[PDB]
RNA sequence: CAGGCCUUGACAUGCUAGGGAACCCGGGUGAAAGCCUGGGGUGCCCCGCGAGGGGAGCCCUAGCACAGGUGCUGCAUGGCCGUCGUCAGCUCGUGCCGUGAGGUGUUGGGUUAAGUCCCGCAACGAGCGCAACCCCCGCCGUUAGUUGCCAGCGGUUCGGCCGGGCACUCUAACGGGACUGCCCGCGAAAGCGGGAGGAAGGAGGGGACGACGUCUGGUCAGCAUGGCCCUUACGGCCUGGGCGACACACGUGCUACAAUGCCCACUACAAAGCGAUGCCACCCGGCAACGGGGAGCUAAUCGCAAAAAGGUGGGCCCAGUUCGGAUUGGGGUCUGCAACCCGACCCCAUGAAGCCGGAAUCGCUAGUAAUCGCGGAUCAGCCAUGCCGCGGUGAAUACG
């Protein structure tokens, strides 16, 4: 009855529960649209299950901490897209070509001595 | 002027710290200047002995100092003489219950900081400096050691302009962090200045 | 400035002078060093030398110049202008 | 750079149309990171261009694209002791960098006081061939022809 | 902006509070 | 019945979380297993230099690991026998309920 | 416009201007003479002369020394001409083919 | 004007706030970490030896 | 720097002689330092029912050695650092060639991020570098389950609060994982191009790491150290001033010139850190800075804490303005013995230049740049717009 993923993106974590249904989403303790009110960057989320089609088919609990609200709709594009095959093992194919099943390892490069930012030099004025 | 100092780039790799215990931030300064203290009179006083490291641990109220050396002997004294006299030392400056151990240092002539003091001792006596750190490194390769390398800078031989000398045979990858090395410094006071004298002793690799 | 609910700050070995020469009826001059102090209202129609690092600057305290410190009226830098 | 030649970035097609094309054009209104900003301002102009000429936002912004692409261009080569302006065929990358560009500019020179309706007008006139984006595109294909010949000194 | 300290922004930037920007 | 572990190792934190919760797991009865809490680490950033050459620096850092057991059942069976344990020095212990 | 700078040692208006007076034969060329510095500097052997000038064909940098200031001085200046020439002509050799 | 100075640093002063922190081994009266007791160049110095327990090079 | 003072001296080791030791507490003079001085009881092993007699526990007073010097020399030096340069290099052993400096190897053909590796070769090996071994991040597992978590069932004061549980998130220790390993193709090989599998692909991203040496590079003022120089002073204490000066000139930055913006109000989403004369919930007084109450937290518990951009609404309407926030007046707060020179903050008023910058010039190749805020060391307070970190949002472009 249910089905589970763990997004991450950054430094956001999704938990993210696929329960059959007509589709109502929550992040939180609020629906997807209030929670993510304002934001372009948002129904990409839902995007895994565009591609094969679960798009009514699921309600979806989701919990969601650090991180910024992309970083967090990302995470939520990565775990219900785990769902997915974890709900179907022959959900792989159409799902992996989309690349939905892969995590991006780019994240917030540190800042180094000498420089202003991480790679961002200090201007110098050699004469 | 570059490389980094060879030992502090192994700490808890290939080497271990010297001051093994735990302290919070009201106290670790305190245990910290008395932990020098200790190191400050010891250097002195056992120099002669031919000390290498000076382990020192802390629980509560008390602290065990163990020393490493090539002549345990010039440490203990007669059946214990000088050895009971260390505690009393000690334990004046340390003010509480001052454990002094002594340890054998099974080759002195693997043993870096040994080999470094014994060249800035020779350089002192007014030998020459360039036989010498052969000799050096010759007596560490003797001893088994899979490489050494040996380095003296300043007015060597009284010499106006500054200089360094070195010599090294075998292997000293100081790149590598898994390969052993004991690296040891001896300062040589002259007449004319200071000479720095450095050894590098590569055990092998673990 | 100084918070209002603390005093009215003089060095008090400023100030003692101040009423000594008040009671006997002023003034002699009186070099002093706390440029800290206030001029205080006991002191008007004094004159009184402040150091001001190299010189002791003779000033007649005024009815106008009560509020203020007594390093104001000494300034410590030389300067005459520029070229 | 010198080894080899860099790959193109890939772009993630726009949520709206689902075009990489409008996501590029996108990035290229975005100032300091604030695509939300970015997104309302396409968006809201593709909104305007509706209520101002009754049409498909997306045929209209697609349009004024490739109305702005340089064909041709001038890139200079200084030969013995002369710099030539030597006329050179635009990649299709290139013009496309150059018209979403000059798109923008141009839209940022108008008079109009927000910037949605500035993007909004701007590829109305460049969809029907007017306006200073497009000013740019003959201009810089006028420059080519007038030196072409200088096209065999062409690398 | 940033700079004004009559402001919200102001008091941000400078890492303070008051009546343009109260706790 | 609360033990929390404090050390500048984590070799020989682990090493006594370990016997700490072997010990009264022998004597019994409940040993809730060695919880490892969050790193506090305490970075000292320095000029490697004595005089100028501001931009080129080392990271030193001193890190105090924290691991937490919890005897449940105690029984003073377990309580006399962990007065003596073999503590190694690094490591620093705190007992309270 | 042009900072003197002397290092470790003190000189005077006079001299001062002499410099820029010498500093001015650069004006030979016509060419953009941008933030011109020098450094005077007292060594064992003799006094040096440094200088680094920017003009909008390239930096000149370059350094005199002698016993006597003011010839360390003068052929700091005949280092900076010979590479001012250059930086003003050498773009003119190779205008065939 | 030096060891008077390593000197005069150790007295309890005349008011509170005219003390301040010296490193404890050279003297140094600048960049005197509290934690140690050590001035930047010594708290190197020992760290690279070994002599400060826990500490070590620091690599992210 | 000025002025007021001290002379084995603020500090080490001494040896000698007087005092009493030791430690505290006041008085005078003075800006203070210092000078002056009035207090008060010294254990010991000792003849001690007794004056009395010490020794050295530490001080005091007078000496003599000596101290002390951030005085000079980084061109006498050690140490550590900067730089060329994370560049791909620099050499040695033996043999061979050359009268000799020196060559060879290390060159050559291919290849690589690389003196990387392959093939060839009077060269055959070796070392220091390269790489790897180490750290962080990305996937997964094992072990753990509170102070962290809450999928499901109960209570639910309406808050993971309670029962409960450790699944999930996490936290932090140990492992697995990628090797061009596998297929297509080109290759003499080394490799290169493409594919699949996979969280990750051809060093996965970043870090630590810097060869022989160069710059007679930098530092005698962090420290050490040769030598030269000072000795009622080139040492030492104090009060005050200065290091904050201001016709000018350059370097690095902050905030800006505005509508992709500014202002108000409401409403979300981080990470890494820090915290017992500390971090401060919450309450109340104040427009506020702040003040007075007062709980919690040796802190995955409690606190700093609100992140900001964003989101939602409302105002501004292109003006030197509801842009900008300099300058100055006035009133207060807090730290501190003390904010005149010379602190930060709040409030009222003032409301400058500046309409996007000449010659010239800097940074950055992807979670980068840009932009947004958060923390920390130092620290009574702060002149931080600096520095070292941390996450949020997130591009453009590379023909060559
Ligand atoms: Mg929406
Ligand atoms: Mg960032
Ligand atoms: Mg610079
Ligand atoms: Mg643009
Ligand atoms: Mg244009
Ligand atoms: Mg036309
Ligand atoms: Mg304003
Ligand atoms: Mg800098
Ligand atoms: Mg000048
Ligand atoms: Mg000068
Ligand atoms: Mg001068
Ligand atoms: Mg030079
Ligand atoms: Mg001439
Ligand atoms: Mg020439
Ligand atoms: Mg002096
Ligand atoms: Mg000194
Ligand atoms: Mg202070
Ligand atoms: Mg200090
Ligand atoms: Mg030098
Ligand atoms: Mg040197
Ligand atoms: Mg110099
Ligand atoms: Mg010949
Ligand atoms: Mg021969
Ligand atoms: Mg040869
Ligand atoms: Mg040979
Ligand atoms: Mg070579
Ligand atoms: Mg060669
Ligand atoms: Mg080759
Ligand atoms: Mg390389
Ligand atoms: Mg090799
Ligand atoms: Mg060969
Ligand atoms: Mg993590
Ligand atoms: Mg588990
Ligand atoms: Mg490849
Ligand atoms: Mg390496
Ligand atoms: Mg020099
Ligand atoms: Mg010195
Ligand atoms: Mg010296
Ligand atoms: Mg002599
Ligand atoms: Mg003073
Ligand atoms: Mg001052
Ligand atoms: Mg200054
Ligand atoms: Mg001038
Ligand atoms: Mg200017
Ligand atoms: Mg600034
Ligand atoms: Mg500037
Ligand atoms: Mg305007
Ligand atoms: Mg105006
Ligand atoms: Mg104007
Ligand atoms: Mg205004
Ligand atoms: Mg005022
Ligand atoms: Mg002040
Ligand atoms: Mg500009
Ligand atoms: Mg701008
Ligand atoms: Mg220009
Ligand atoms: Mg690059
Ligand atoms: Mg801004
Ligand atoms: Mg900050
Ligand atoms: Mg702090
Ligand atoms: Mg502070
Ligand atoms: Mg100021
Ligand atoms: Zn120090």
């Amino acid at each position: 009855e249910q089905y589970y993923g763990t997004g991450r993106r950054k430094e956001a974590v999704a938990r993210v529960f696929l329960r059959p249904g007509n589709g109502k989403v929550t992040v939180n303790g609020q629906d997807f649209n209030e929670y993510f009110q304002g934001l372009v960057r948002a129904v990409a989320a839902l995007e895994p299950l565009r591609a094969v089609d679960a798009l009514g088919h699921f309600d979806a609990y989701i919990t969601v901490r650090g991180g910024g609200k992309s970083g967090q709709i990302d995470a939520i594009k990565l775990g219900i897209a785990r769902a997915l095959v974890q709900y179907n093992p022959d959900y792989r194919a159409k799902l992996k070509p989309l690349g939905f099943l892969t995590r991006d390892a780019r994240v917030v490069e540190r800042k180094k001595y000498g420089k202003h930012k991480a790679r961002r030099a200090p201007q110098y004025s050699k004469r | 002027g570059n490389k980094i100092h060879p030992i502090g780039f192994r700490l808890g790799i290939t080497r271990d710290w010297e001051s093994r215990w735990y302290a919070g931030k009201k106290q670790y300064r305190h245990l910290l200047l008395e932990d020098q203290r200790i190191r400050g009179l010891l250097e002195k006083e056992l120099y002669s002995a031919g000390l290498a490291r000076v382990d020192i641990e802390r629980a509560a109220d008390n602290v065990a100092v163990t020393v490493h050396v090539a002549k345990p002997g010039v440490v203990i004294g007669r059946g214990g003489e000088r050895i009971r006299v260390l505690r009393e030392e000690l334990a004046k400056l340390t003010g509480k219950n001052v454990a002094l151990n002594v340890q054998e240092v099974q080759n002195p002539n693997l043993s870096a900081p040994l080999v470094a003091q014994r060249v800035a001792e020779q350089i002192e006596r007014r030998f020459a400096v360039r036989r010498a750190i052969k000799q050096a490194v010759q007596r560490v390769m003797e001893s088994g050691a899979k490489g050494a390398k040996v380095i003296v800078s300043g007015r060597i031989g009284g010499a106006e302009q500054a200089r360094t000398e070195w010599a090294a045979q075998g292997r000293v990858p100081l790149h590598t962090l898994r390969a052993n090395i004991d690296y040891g410094f001896a300062l040589a006071r002259t007449t004319y200045g200071v000479l720095g004298v450095k050894a590098y002793i590569f055990l092998g690799e673990v | 400035p100084r918070s209002l609910k603390k005093g009215v700050f003089v060095d008090d070995h400023l100030l003692e002078k101040v009423l000594e020469l008040n009671a006997k009826g002023e003034k002699r001059l009186i070099k002093t060093w706390s440029r800290r102090s206030t001029i205080v209202p006991e002191m008007v129609g004094h004159t009184i030398a402040v150091y001001n690092g190299k010189q002791h600057v003779p000033v007649y305290i005024t009815e106008n110049m009560v509020g203020h410190k007594l390093g104001e009226f000494a300034p410590t830098r030389t300067y005459r202008g520029h070229g | 750079a010198r080894r080899r030649r860099a790959e193109v970035r890939q772009l993630q097609p726009d949520l709206v149309y689902g075009d990489v094309l409008v996501t590029a054009f996108i990035n290229k209104i975005m100032r300091d990171g604030k695509k939300n900003l970015a997104a309302r301002i396409f968006y809201d102009a593709c909104k305007i261009i509706q209520e101002k000429t009754g049409q498909e936002p997306l045929k209209v912004f697609k349009q004024a694209v490739e109305n702005v692409k340089p064909r041709m261009e001038v890139r200079s080569r200084r030969v013995g002791g002369a710099n030539y302006q030597v006329p050179m065929e635009v990649s299709p990358r290139r013009q496309q960098s150059l018209a979403l560009r000059w798109l923008v500019q141009a839209a940022n020179q108008r008079p109009e006081r927000r910037a949605a309706v500035r993007i909004a007008h701007e590829l109305m006139d460049a969809a029907e061939g007017k306006g200073g984006a497009v000013k740019k595109k003959e201009d810089v294909e006028r420059m080519a022809e007038a030196n072409r010949a200088y096209a065999h000194y062409r690398w | 902006g940033k700079g004004d300290r009559r402001t919200r922004r102001g008091k941000i930037w400078r890492g303070t509070y008051g009546k343009y920007r109260p706790r | 019945i609360r033990i929390k572990l404090r050390g500048f190792d984590h070799k020989t934190l682990d090493a006594s979380a370990q016997k700490i919760v072997e010990a009264a797991r022998r004597s019994g009865a409940q040993v809730s297993g060695p919880i490892p809490l969050p790193t506090r680490v305490r970075r000292f950033t320095v000029i490697r230099g004595p005089f100028k050459h501001k931009d080129s620096r080392e990271h030193f850092e001193l890190r105090t690991h924290n691991r937490l057991v919890d005897i449940i059942n105690p029984n003073r069976k377990t309580i006399e026998q962990l007065m003596t344990l073999d503590l190694p020095t690094g490591v620093e212990i705190e007992i309270k309920t | 416009t042009m900072n003197i700078t002397s290092k470790q040692m003190e000189i005077t208006p006079a001299i001062r201007q002499h410099v820029a007076d010498r500093l001015a034969k650069l004006e030979k060329w016509q060419t953009h003479l941008i933030n011109p510095h020098i450094i005077l500097s007292k060594e064992p052997q003799g006094f040096v002369a440094d200088a680094t000038i920017n003009t909008p064909n390239g930096v000149l940098v370059a350094s005199g020394k002698h016993e006597d200031m003011y010839t360390a001085i003068n052929e700091l200046i005949n280092k900076l001409e010979r590479q001012l020439n250059k930086l003003q002509h050498k773009g003119e050799a190779r205008r065939a083919a | 004007a030096r060891k008077a100075l390593i000197e005069k640093a150790k007295r309890t002063p005349k008011f509170k706030v005219r003390a301040y922190t010296r490193c404890v081994r050279c003297g140094r009266a600048r960049s005197v970490y509290r934690f140690f007791g050590l001035c930047r160049i010594c708290l190197r110095e020992l760290a690279h030896k070994g002599q400060l327990p826990g500490v070590r090079k620091a690599s992210w």
